[PDB]
This record gives structure tokens, sequence and C-alpha cells, in this order.
RNA sequence: UUCAAAUGAGAACUUUGAAGACUGAAGUGGGGAAAGGUUCCACGUCAACAGCAGUUGGACGUGGGUUAGUCGAUCCUAAGA
RNA sequence: AUAUGGAUUCUUCACGGUAACGUAACUGAAUGUGGAGACGUCGGCGCGAGCCCUGGGAGGAGUUAUCUUUUCUUCUUAACAGCUUAUCACCCCGGAAUUGGUUUAUCCGGAGAUGGGGUCUUAUGGCUGGAAGAGGCCAGCACCUUUGCUGGCUCCGGUGCGCUUGUGACGGCCCGUGAAAAUCCACAGGAAGGAAUAGUUUUCAUGCCAGGUCGUACUGAUAACCGCAGCAGGUCUCCAAGGUGAACAGCCUCUAGUUGAUAGAAUAAUGUAGAUAAGGGAAGUCGGCAAAAUAGAUCCGUAACUUCGGGAUAAGGAUUGGCUCUAAGGGUCGGGUACGAUCAACUUAGAACUGGUACGGACAAGGGGAAUCUGACUGUCUAAUUAAAACAUAGCAUUGCGAUGGUCAGAAAGUGAUGUUGACGCAAU
């Protein structure tokens, strides 16, 4: 790191954006069935292999 | 006691990453990076640093007036005077003995 | 980056086309071994270098400043 | 090449609050100012007095304003007067004794 | 390791002050390369997690942050591809 | 992109210097050539830088029963630019035996020494500009406030087998001689172009516009990486203060940084880790395993045997604190064409005195000897039960081969390794 290719920074960015809790208003929709965000990731529990 | 870090990202001691310690107006020590030293141009004949000529790293020679790149005799910045002394002498003497060979071997052709 | 001593040359700088601003600095300084004296550095900001001319003789200094172009934007102190 | 030097102390501020005695004070100088290593040796080489409201040291020998400060700190220390009185520089070589 | 204050429902463990020590510049200091990828910083904050604890955190929530004509890449060639 | 100034020209493409070479400039196509880029390693010697030590002075701080003109701390100067600055090298004068000059290190001179005069590179340093207006250190007023405001001082020195790093002129080594290319400059050349009623010149000065794209946070580890983890493991590097001491050792300290790691009470057995033990002294045990003993430095003394290099710190001995003295070892100046005067350094040896005979006082720090077996040696391996006598090695000897070739690769081939090779070679034992 510390000096990255733009491709990697890009992925990096896309993966920051995905790292948020479920938006609670979805829980209210007719037939909604998603309890929580089941694809959450943490930097010190699962490495993202680039 | 005041220690000091590199300034560019390269952490290794390579010939392109020499450092100089320096005392700033802030009253502190700071590293400065240091360009590799320039070497003296050399005579094309004999090989010694030729005198009268500035010494810079190569691209720096295009930011410098032509007087910094010569002395004012024949083959100025190129070969070294003593070497040009030799060049002249030998040139003369040889062109001379050419005339000698011509007329000697010419006479061969007239008595043989 | 330049120092200048020819008080004639100096003037000619300050009337150059590119010269919009200037500045006069004053320092206390001491002379020889004993007493003090009032040093004055005349700085002309040229386009690519700052010319500065030092007049130790405080006398020369005054009737220099009144020579300064009435159009030059001088910075006093 | 010999050089004489002047040192003033403005002892007004704490003299005027009763707690300072310019008297025995300039005596303290008189008594402990070491000259080539010894007390009371300042034989016509260092003169000391008290213009009523101001003490004055005049020296021809090894003497620094740092030393002066070191002495009267010991005085002020001697007579319980620290907490209350600072030796201080105002202009160079002209010193005062601040109260509060 | 210790005393006390502060905070907090709650303090062996947080914060601040004080004291006692340690690393001892071949560092428990000050920076970087690979690798990580936001962990940086701020505010909020303890259900899980940090094999006692927790008011603290590299945890959780919400935000902010990475400025170049000169520093690197970019150009050149090396083994090689 | 370009004008203005300068320079140059009626002797068109500058002058000056005997010369080394000088400079603000001082046309130069094809082509050719030269230089830079560009290069190992270790040794001592010389200089730089920053750090270390330190005197005076001007400030602030600490200690002050007593003592200390004291202890601690601030006193700084960037890139860049002008001038100046150098070991080396080179030039001119000169013509050398009574050979001289000369490095710590023995090299140099009739292929021109020593001497005297000069030319050069600008590493590096100095002075000035940048620049005191910055930053650093203080004091004196102001007041919930943004937070000000006002004054000062920021000076002059010293020392060196110091420490780190830099660089130079040298020297050692090699069957080892220690990259490439982009890129920049120069020279040889002289195609060509170019003035007097006015031309040539942007490698001299000044002036104008522009410089995109991506990275840039933080960690870098007894918690930001790899080991299923906040794992006593593993993971490339730069900076580096004071004392003791040979020392980047150990031990203590400043700057910075920590004070993390469940906690309380007790101190049974048996443990793990750290020590001691009378008299004896390996009787223990497969086996001195473990442990103990030794250790620095100075001096003295030192066997067999040997490839003469060793063996060797062989072995064996004395000595070492504190304090007070003595003696030897240097620099710098002026001397008509013998000495004087001053400033600055820890080494070494001698001599007193002194103590519960201690003194490398902690730390640090070799047990020695006589033989047999075995491998010559240094080196190498079974990551995770074998480090050895095993492997390697130099040395010795044997084999194959002159290219239409030897040995080896490939399914094939206008295929490939040795081969940038040639028997002082390559290949195989
Ligand atoms: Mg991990
Ligand atoms: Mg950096
Ligand atoms: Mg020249
Ligand atoms: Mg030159
Ligand atoms: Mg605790
Ligand atoms: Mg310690
Ligand atoms: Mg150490
Ligand atoms: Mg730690
Ligand atoms: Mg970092
Ligand atoms: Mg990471
Ligand atoms: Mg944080
Ligand atoms: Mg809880
Ligand atoms: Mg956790
Ligand atoms: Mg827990
Ligand atoms: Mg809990
Ligand atoms: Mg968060
Ligand atoms: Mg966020
Ligand atoms: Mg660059
Ligand atoms: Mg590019
Ligand atoms: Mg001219
Ligand atoms: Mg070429
Ligand atoms: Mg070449
Ligand atoms: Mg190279
Ligand atoms: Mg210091
Ligand atoms: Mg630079
Ligand atoms: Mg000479
Ligand atoms: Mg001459
Ligand atoms: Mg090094
Ligand atoms: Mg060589
Ligand atoms: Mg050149
Ligand atoms: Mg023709
Ligand atoms: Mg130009
Ligand atoms: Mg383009
Ligand atoms: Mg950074
Ligand atoms: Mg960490
Ligand atoms: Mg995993
Ligand atoms: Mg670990
Ligand atoms: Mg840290
Ligand atoms: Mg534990
Ligand atoms: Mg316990
Ligand atoms: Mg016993
Ligand atoms: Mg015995
Ligand atoms: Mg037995
Ligand atoms: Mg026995
Ligand atoms: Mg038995
Ligand atoms: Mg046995
Ligand atoms: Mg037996
Ligand atoms: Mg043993
Ligand atoms: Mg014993
Ligand atoms: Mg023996
Ligand atoms: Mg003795
Ligand atoms: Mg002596
Ligand atoms: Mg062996
Ligand atoms: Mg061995
Ligand atoms: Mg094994
Ligand atoms: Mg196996
Ligand atoms: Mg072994
Ligand atoms: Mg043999
Ligand atoms: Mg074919």
């Amino acid at each position: 790191a510390a000096q990255k290719s733009f491709r990697i920074k890009q992925k990096m960015a896309k993966a920051k954006k995905q790292n948020r809790p479920l938006p609670q208003w979805i829980r209210l929709r007719t037939n909604n069935t998603i309890r929580y965000n089941a694809k959450r990731r943490n930097w010190r529990r699962t490495k993202m292999n680039i | 006691a005041q220690r000091v870090t590199f300034r560019r990202r390269n952490p290794y001691n390579t010939r392109s990453n020499k450092i100089k310690v320096v005392k700033t107006p802030g009253g502190i020590l700071r590293a400065q990076h240091v360009k590799k030293l320039a070497t003296r141009p050399k005579c094309g004949d004999c090989g010694s640093a030729l005198q009268g000529i500035s010494t810079l790293r190569p691209r720096q020679y295009a930011t410098v007036s032509k007087t910094h790149k010569t002395v004012s005799r024949a083959y100025g910045g190129s070969r070294c005077a003593n070497c040009v002394k030799e060049r002249i002498i030998r040139a003369f003497l040889i062109e001379e003995q050419k005339i000698v060979k011509k007329v000697v071997k010419e006479q061969t052709e007239a008595a043989k | 980056a330049r120092e200048i001593t020819d008080i004639k040359q100096f003037l000619e700088l300050t009337r150059r086309a590119d010269v919009k601003t200037a500045t006069v600095k004053i320092n206390k300084k001491l002379n020889k071994a004993g007493k003090p004296f009032r040093q004055t550095k005349f700085k002309v900001r040229g386009s690519s270098s700052l010319y500065t001319l030092v007049i130790n003789d405080a006398g020369k200094a005054k009737k220099l400043i009144q020579s300064l172009p009435p159009t030059l934007k001088v910075n006093r102190l | 090449q010999k050089i004489a030097k002047t040192f003033t102390v403005d002892v007004s501020s704490p003299t005027e609050n009763g707690v300072f005695d310019p008297a025995s004070y300039a005596k303290y100088l008189i008594d402990h100012i070491k000259v080539e290593g010894a007390v009371g040796n300042l034989g016509n080489a260092v003169t000391v007095t008290e213009d009523g409201t101001v003490v004055t040291v005049v020296s021809t020998a090894k003497f620094s304003g740092k030393y002066l400060k070191y002495l009267t700190k010991k005085y002020l220390k001697k007579n319980q007067l620290r907490d209350w009185i600072r030796f201080v520089s105002t202009k160079t070589n002209e010193y005062r004794l601040a109260f509060y």
C-alpha cells in the first residue's frame, strides 16, 4: 500500500461504501425479509484479497 | 541528539539517496537530499581531466554558456593541449616525410 | 537573489517595465568597533529576482528615497 | 584595555513595602562578592553603594550580571524573601526587584 | 506499581494531578519499503468483542480527512519476457 | 513564444595571455569523433559537515542550615545568487652528482627535478545578498472575549588519534579486475547564410505564456502484515546524546515514549527459575551430565613437535584502589644577507602518603595438560529426533572431443544449452 494503483484504490473505495449497516427503513417494507446486513466486513476479521 | 528522517519515500541507502544534515533558521536539524557528485570531463587522447572546463552532471551542461564548455585553442574542450601539441608536430613532420618518400622513390623510377 | 552596489544601475532598475513594487528596510547596526548606525536596504522586486541595494551612509539613504519613482509601489519597513 | 562595568538594581518596589532593607543588602554584596576567589578582596577593584532607592555595583575585575543575580538570590533566600521578590533584567545591565 | 481529585448508576483498570520505576538511542524514540485498507481524526457510545473489568479501544454509530511543473510513478535500459 | 538592451561587423563571423588559459556574449547543416551517464573491495593518512566537549558575555530556570563567581537551559540561519576559496593536474623561467625533492605508507627527476613565478577543476569553506521582517529567549502592560499591544536581547571565542557520515590524494588484493540504455554537452568538419547606409547574432542580461494523469491518510508490529487470534514465532531499511570502558559491550542517565500484560490473601508438599553449604573431593554416573573453577590489562616467563608460517593467552608467575607529587613527549609567531614569547592536549613511566591487604571491587571476562581414533584446513546438509568421521574443497590422476565435433536438450523444426566458447578449452569420472 501506501502508494497504490488507481485500480486498487478504486476497489478500496467501493468496499468502504459497502461497509455500512442495513438502512433501517428497509425493515418496514411490505414483505421485507432482510433483518440485518449479512455481508458486512471488517478489516481485522476478513482480508479482502485485493 | 536531534535525529532525522529521510524526505523522499525510499528508505534505503542507495547512491541516489545520499543525505546531508543541515541546521535551518528554525533552529533545528533537517535532512537534505544530495545529488550524486559530478565528475570531470576527460581528454579523448590521453585521458586526464581536462582543465579549463566546468564540471556538472551531463544535462546540466545545457544550462550553461558555451565558454563553460571550452578553452580557446584548436580542439578546445575535446583534447588537452599537450595532446594537441603532439597532433600538430606529428601532422607536420609526417606530411613532410611524405614529400621525402615521393621524391626518393620517384628517383628509383629513374635509375634502377 | 541579487545584491547591487552601483547606485546608478539601481535607479535604472526601478524604472524598468516589469517593476511594480519595492520595499525599504531599516536595521539598527553597529559600526567598526564602537557606536551604531542606520542601515537601509533598498529592495526592488523584479519579475524573476529580488534586487537589494544596501546604503550604509544614512545620508545617501534619505536623498535616495526622494529619487524613487512617484509611481513605484514602495513598501515602507 | 582594562574596562569598568556598571550594574544597577532598582530596589524601590519592595523597599517601599517595608520588607526590603537596602541597608544590610548592599552589605551582603560587600561581604560575599568573591574577588579572585575570596571575600572582601575587592581592593579598590570593585565599588558598591546605595543611592537611597537604588544599589550600584562598579567592577574592574571578573564580574558578571549573572553572578550578581546569583548573589542576591541567596540574599532573598537568606531572609525568607523568595515567594515575594524577583531579581529581574529590564534593559541590559539595569536590573530591578519586582514585588507582588 | 502507589496516593488523590474529576467523571460516571457503577471506577483495581477511564481522564487529570502527584509519586515510584522502565525502555536507555543496537529504543518501548523519530520515520519508511512489502502487506493491510480507513485502522487516521472528531462527536456519540457499551449489546457483542478486547479468555478479570470497562465509563476506555485498532470495538459499535454517525461524520470529517489524503491539495505537487520540482516527491514517486510515468522515461531508460538489466536478468529476462 | 519573443522583443528591448548589450555583443559583433567597413579586416565581416570577438579580443586578450609567451603559455597553461581568460571572458557576459562572440553564426555553423550533412557527417564523424570524443566526454559525461558509468560503476569492486579493504587499509591507513588528509580535509568537510553535523554531533560531542568547552571559555567569556547577555537572559530565564533550579539549590542555597551550610558550600558552590554554581547546576540546568536559550544565543539559530534554507534552497538559490554574487565574489572568493583546492589536493590533483598543467604552463613559463631554469638545466640538476656532493644527486636532490619527498609520504605515516619509497616514489619522482635530462622523456627536464629541486627553486621561483603563473593557469585550472569549485568538492568544500568564507563574506555578502536571500535575512531578520523569520525563528529562539525574556521583560513590561492590558482582559470572559477574536485575544492582542509595547519594548528588549538573539554577541565573541576555544579545543581534537573524539563520534557519525561525507569526500580526496594514495596504497593492498585477484586464473575475481568489479552493468546497460535513455539522455546532455563538446570537438573535427565547413554545406551554407550574412554589413555600411547598414546587416548578422538568442549558447550574454532582462522580459511573456504554460506545465496534464495516478499515488499522497495511518500501521509498519509482544495489537493495523503473515502464522485460524490483539499468538513470547516470522518479516527489508535510515537517523542515533552523556559517564564508565578498547568499545555501537554490559550497567546508569538526558531527549522522546511508556508504565501495557486479571486482581486479592497466604507462603504446605512437590515444582520451575535464581543462590549457598562444614570435612572429603568424582568415591556419584554409560559418561564430570549439570555445576564449579578460569578470565581484563601491565610486566616476567614459556615444552614436545613443525609444512619454520606455528604450536602460544602454551604451561607458570607477580601486579592493579585512593590520594599527593616528579620526569619525558608538541603548535604558533618576528631573528643581518644561540635563545626568546605564548596558547592548547591525555598518554607513559618513576616516587611519596594511605586503608580491617583492599583495589579488572558491580558490569565485563579463555580452565589448563599428556595421548589414541578420525577428517587436512575455512566451508556444506537431513526446516521439525542424526552437524558427524557424511558432502564440498584445493592438490593428484584418468576419459571424451579440432566444430561436418564432444556432452547434453526437444514431438518436431530454417529448434536449443556449453558458446560473447576453441584443448592454459568445454564436457565426463
Ligand atoms: Mg492477521
Ligand atoms: Mg515521507
Ligand atoms: Mg573555459
Ligand atoms: Mg570556468
Ligand atoms: Mg493495573
Ligand atoms: Mg534504566
Ligand atoms: Mg547498547
Ligand atoms: Mg509496546
Ligand atoms: Mg508512518
Ligand atoms: Mg491494515
Ligand atoms: Mg484512534
Ligand atoms: Mg456491557
Ligand atoms: Mg477485537
Ligand atoms: Mg472480557
Ligand atoms: Mg462486559
Ligand atoms: Mg467508526
Ligand atoms: Mg466513516
Ligand atoms: Mg524528480
Ligand atoms: Mg507521464
Ligand atoms: Mg568582447
Ligand atoms: Mg557517443
Ligand atoms: Mg564512454
Ligand atoms: Mg550502476
Ligand atoms: Mg547542548
Ligand atoms: Mg537544490
Ligand atoms: Mg608552484
Ligand atoms: Mg608567468
Ligand atoms: Mg553506515
Ligand atoms: Mg581498476
Ligand atoms: Mg562536456
Ligand atoms: Mg555545393
Ligand atoms: Mg538565454
Ligand atoms: Mg502532450
Ligand atoms: Mg505521511
Ligand atoms: Mg500499533
Ligand atoms: Mg484467514
Ligand atoms: Mg506476534
Ligand atoms: Mg508508537
Ligand atoms: Mg498473559
Ligand atoms: Mg496472584
Ligand atoms: Mg562442600
Ligand atoms: Mg583438591
Ligand atoms: Mg567410577
Ligand atoms: Mg583422582
Ligand atoms: Mg558405582
Ligand atoms: Mg561410554
Ligand atoms: Mg562403565
Ligand atoms: Mg558442561
Ligand atoms: Mg567458591
Ligand atoms: Mg599445548
Ligand atoms: Mg599503588
Ligand atoms: Mg611538560
Ligand atoms: Mg572437517
Ligand atoms: Mg569447520
Ligand atoms: Mg534434523
Ligand atoms: Mg522427513
Ligand atoms: Mg558443526
Ligand atoms: Mg595427496
Ligand atoms: Mg525445417
